[PDB]
């Protein structure tokens, strides 16, 4: 079964069927189809997402932690998040949110010490509303994935502004960033950023 | 039998107008024919398929059996009555048949 | 609490007939329910205009859900008959979408809506 | 140019004049125009494709039947390409009749993009002139008082003027962004013009080639109707009930009223709901959003008067008086006697000079002329309102 | 907790901000008594808005939520459950998804 509707391979060993990444419905999968150095989620760690709708990243994501690794989406949106929910009735790396993540919190006893967070989130304040996660919940030297979308954060702004003042948004919280992407050609003026939560050692 | 009445029992529950519409049969493979209620409402009145009356008359009792999926998909509590008053519109269409 | 939440004003509702009649001029407005999951799933669909007084009201809820599922906007006009007319209809319109088409005349029009939308949800 | 000079807006009782609505045979009557000689005469037209003639001068009974003509689907073009459309009778949706102010020649017109003048006696044809253009479908008429100026508006947007006894066309004005619904004239060579969606209306001078601008903006969308009292002045309706009474001092209206017809009839919570609690019934009803106006259906004022009269599906023709000092208009009365939708109203006039003795006319349908636009209407079957009022 | 569905009870009292019965009957035990204007017993806090719903439940206790607060408390997640020694009965990882997953179905709640 697709989750989504993608294809699906299935190969023999003496069945193992593997999800196909499709780049333009995940700015993550996009991310990857665009090319990587040091990618912080990881086949045995706990990995939280920000903003995980449903499935249509953060599925991918369970599968890349693996039968080890948990996947922690955060969320708000009662519609997307029930398909969430019965999504997780089936793995058991999911567990999402429903909570809004300006007060992460609100949600503290409900994850403990995540090492690597994920954005995808269209709000205007996205250094703030991960800064208040990965103050308390990321692990020293954990690793942030920005997804930025600049139409939906400033769009009166010109096009690498958006990018190079949350960079520094970032450099003032001891995020400092390992590097930068935007994948064009699956999204038209986006952006991916690595780095990762340093907080010891920022210069 | 006693698998049929639990089955129409449920139908008769949560999609009552998609057992007034057609009926619990096809109403009830229906949602196994989406796989799920929430992939009936995504799903358009030309994209689903049921069983000059097959060009006619399995796109419009569609239209409707979707329409009836969707406030079966939305409600809290959904009515009986409203399965009655969109089968009425396959009713006239019909006896135009 | 609302079920046809959220719901826009006058004011904005008469915005957002002027784009729905000056689509329906561009012929990049596709009517209806059926024209608009066939817009959503195709993924051209580009915003929604939907009246709550239809009966009954949910014919249309299928565009919030699906609407939230592919971050396409939408909104809940007042008017059915107005809207109508908006459409250019004798017939009381109750849906319309809005869609991709590069050859616009009302390309900034569009987003100046879909602006007060996505601030209205 | 001529000003208000007719005060008897205080001499109509309402309450004592006769309300009735007549037996018609045809359907869907799109427009009531009505003729007084300087005897009394009736044009109608009627989605059968007909074009009837009613005799309404007996003010004490119903009108009588004088004659028709139906036209049908054997006038189809037979060629469906070309610039003519001059064949003699009608295939699709009349918008208009319109009867000379000399009463000798009567034009129909509408979809079929033709303008087809009929003679009075015979009820057959006497001309037909195609727009000679395909989006040209002309909805709305103006004749001239006095005189054979005809002054048509199309769904092209184009104004064109016609001269009558003569089978000629004299001028067309541009200007309008969207098309053009209604447009009202008067004894001089002026004539006023209301948009579709634009809500700008253009006071026209037909020789000059000049337009003025009259923009108003519950939210307005259209301006559906308007009428020619005086010069210097007129008003137009909406379809929020804007009703602005129009002066040449501002180009913002010098009255502006809200709601007239009272609010449209809430929707039905079952309808609506289909919602086995109750409690979501009322949950989707919105409260006071959802809630909408009334359209003004028809606005007529007899020239130079202080008195005009709405029409509108809620089943109230209200009629308004306006003051002496020209700057506002109040309630006069209601009209109920039938409802409906009301398309053309169109008010006769006999006696002496000082004791006027009227008929009102309005053309009452389940829908409109210009489209069908309804939904729960209540107590409405085809016919033709009349009224007769004295004092 | 005795059952997974005072958790339940508990979450959604974390998650408005209020502070449940036991959440005060630990601290009557745990915390006694000091003074109510100077010297007080003084609790780190993670969420700064049931400050004021312990401080309603406690008067003389100093309620801190600072950045050594989430500091302690982040490398108490750091370092986990081993600073219970025996005493945490089961797996958190266990705990974790039924918890997210019932309040995930108590406030979509369907």
């Amino acid at each position: 079964e697709s989750v989504y509707g993608e294809k699906r391979i299935s190969v023999e060993e003496p069945k193992v069927e593997y999800r196909v990444w499709n780049p333009f419905r995940s700015k993550l999968a996009a991310g990857i189809m665009g090319g990587l150095d040091e990618l912080f989620i990881a086949p045995g760690k706990k990995v939280l997402y920000l903003g995980a709708a449903s499935g249509t990243s953060v599925s991918h994501v369970s599968d890349v932690v693996g039968p080890e690794g948990v996947v922690y989406a955060v969320e708000f949106s009662h519609r997307p998040g029930r398909e969430l929910i019965s999504m997780a009735k089936k793995r058991p790396n999911i567990i999402p949110i429903i909570e809004d993540a300006r007060h992460p919190q609100k949600y503290r006893m409900l994850i403990g010490m995540v090492d690597c967070v994920f954005a995808d989130v269209a709000q205007p304040d996205q250094a703030r509303i991960i800064a208040l996660n990965s103050h308390m919940f990321l692990k020293d030297q954990g690793g942030v994935v920005i997804s930025i979308k600049a139409n939906c954060i400033d769009s009166t702004v010109d096009a690498e502004t958006v990018f190079a003042r949350e960079v520094q948004k970032l450099r003032e919280e001891r995020i400092k960033p390992l590097e930068q992407l935007t994948l064009e050609p699956y999204e038209r003026d986006h952006c991916i950023v690595v780095g990762r939560y340093m907080r010891s050692g920022l210069k | 039998r006693q698998l049929y009445d639990y089955l129409c029992e449920k139908m008769h529950t949560v999609a009552p107008n998609l057992s007034e519409l057609i009926g619990e049969v096809i109403g009830a493979r229906l949602i196994s024919h989406a796989g799920s209620l929430t992939n009936l409402s995504k799903q358009a009145a030309s994209t689903v398929q049921i069983l000059k009356n097959k060009g006619r008359i399995s796109r419009y009792l569609a239209n409707k059996c979707s329409m009836a999926s969707r406030i079966d998909n939305y409600s809290e509590e959904p009515s009986n009555v409203f399965g009655s008053v969109l089968k009425k519109q396959v009713e006239q269409r019909l006896e135009f048949y | 609490n609302p079920k046809a939440f959220p719901l826009a004003d006058a004011a904005l509702t008469q915005q957002i007939l002027d784009v729905v009649q000056q689509a329906a001029n561009l012929r990049q407005l596709k009517k209806g329910a059926n024209e608009a999951t066939k817009t959503l799933n195709r993924g051209i669909s580009e915003f929604i205009i939907m009246a709550a007084d239809c009966e009954p009201i949910e014919i249309l809820l299928h565009l919030p859900l699906l609407c939230e599922d592919k971050n396409v906007p939408y909104v809940f006009v007042p008017s059915r008959v107005a809207l109508g007319r908006a459409c250019g209809v004798s017939r009381p319109v109750i849906a319309a979408s809005i869609t991709t088409n590069d050859a616009s005349a009302i390309k900034t029009q569009i987003y100046a809506v879909k602006d007060k939308i996505e601030t209205l949800l | 140019q001529g000003r208000v000079f007719r005060y008897f807006g205080d001499k109509l009782l309402i309450s004592e004049a006769k309300q009735s609505f007549t037996r018609v045979g045809e359907n869907n009557l799109t427009c009531i125009s009505c003729f007084q000689p300087v005897r009394l005469f009736a044009y109608t037209v009627s989605k059968d494709l007909q074009l009837t003639k009613y005799d309404i001068t007996d003010f004490s009974k119903r009108p009588k039947k004088l004659k028709y003509a139906k036209g049908g689907a054997k006038y189809i073009p037979t060629s469906k390409h070309e610039y003519e459309n001059t064949t003699e009778g009608h295939y699709d949706e009349i918008l208009t009749v319109a009867a000379s102010p000399d009463g000798k020649y009567v034009v129909t017109g509408g979809r079929d993009r033709k303008l087809i003048v009929w003679s009075t006696e015979s009820l057959s044809p006497v001309k037909v002139i195609p727009t000679k253009d395909r989006r040209g479908e002309v909805l709305s008429l103006a004749f001239r008082k006095n005189s054979d100026q005809l002054y048509a508006s199309c769904a092209d947007f184009k104004i064109r003027t016609y001269s009558i006894n003569q089978f000629s066309q004299l001028e067309i004005l541009y200007g309008h962004h969207d098309i053009v619904e209604d447009i009202s004239a008067l004894a001089m060579e002026r004539c006023v013009t209301v948009g579709a969606r634009d809500r700008t209306a253009m006071l026209w001078k037909i020789p000059d080639e000049t337009r003025l601008t009259f923009r108003g903006g519950f939210c307005e969308g259209s301006i559906d109707v308007v009428s020619m009292v005086d010069d210097f002045h007129f008003i137009t309706g909406s379809d929020n009930g804007n009703i602005c009474l129009w002066s040449l001092a501002k180009k913002k209206p010098i009255f502006t009223e809200r709601i007239a017809h009272g609010i449209l009839p809430e929707p039905s919570f079952n309808d609506i709901s289909g919602e086995t609690d109750e409690e979501l019934r009322k949950r989707q009803l919105q409260g006071k959003k959802l809630l909408q106006p009334f359209w003004i259906t028809s606005l007529y004022a007899i020239p130079y008067s202080n008195v005009f009269i709405s029409g509108s599906w809620s089943g109230s023709l209200k009629v308004w008086k306006i003051s002496d000092n020209l700057r506002s208009f109040e309630l006069l009365g209601e009209l109920s006697g039938a409802k409906g939708v009301v398309t053309k109203i169109q008010v006769v006039e006999s006696g002496k000079h000082g004791k006027e003795k009227f008929r009102i006319l309005a053309s009452i349908a389940k829908e409109h002329r210009l489209g069908r636009w309804i939904a729960n209407v209540s107590g409405a079957r085809n016919g033709i309102y009349s009224a007769v009022i004295d004092q | 907790f005795k059952g997974a569905a005072e958790a339940l009870e508990n979450a959604n009292d974390i998650s408005e901000g209020l502070v449940s019965e036991s959440l005060k009957a630990i601290l009557d035990l745990n915390l006694p008594k000091a003074s109510s204007k100077k010297k007080n017993i003084t609790l780190a806090i993670s969420d700064k808005n049931l400050g004021p719903s312990i401080k309603e439940e406690f008067p003389y206790v100093d309620c801190i939520s600072n950045e050594l607060a989430q500091d302690l408390i982040r490398g108490v997640r750091l370092h986990g459950e081993k600073l219970f020694k025996g005493l945490q009965s089961g797996d958190l990882e266990r705990a974790q998804l039924g918890l997210g997953h019932a309040y995930s179905r108590a406030k979509v709640k369907f």
